[PDB]
């Protein structure tokens, strides 16, 4: 039984990591779209065309 | 009288062996019941620690 317990712990830890992981990107996308602007957009295009 | 003694003598020797076989039969069957009970309880012990 003592190894089944450990397998359950690993599985629960993984599901928690998965949830936090996808909420991180959802939040980052909302922050981005609420905070992108022309001054930064022009700087991004400038960066990538400087190494295009 | 020799042969009449031999009658009961072979009776007792064969009957001793026969009952000595039935006792060992009971031995094995009781072993099996003992072991199955021990195992069926150990499984619920495992399940207790698992649920904890």
């Amino acid at each position: 039984a003592q190894a089944e317990i450990e397998a359950e712990r690993k599985r629960a830890r993984e599901e928690l990591r998965k949830q936090v992981a996808i909420l991180a990107v959802a939040g980052a996308e909302k922050i981005i779209e609420r905070s992108v602007d022309e001054a930064a957009n022009s700087d991004i295009v400038d960066k990538l065309v400087a190494e295009l | 009288d020799l042969d009449l003694a031999k009658a009961s003598a072979t009776d007792q020797l064969k009957k001793a062996k026969a009952e000595a076989q039935v006792i060992i039969e009971q031995a094995n069957k009781r072993r099996s019941q003992i072991l199955d009970e021990a195992k069926a309880e150990a499984e619920q012990e495992r399940t207790k620690i698992v649920a904890q």
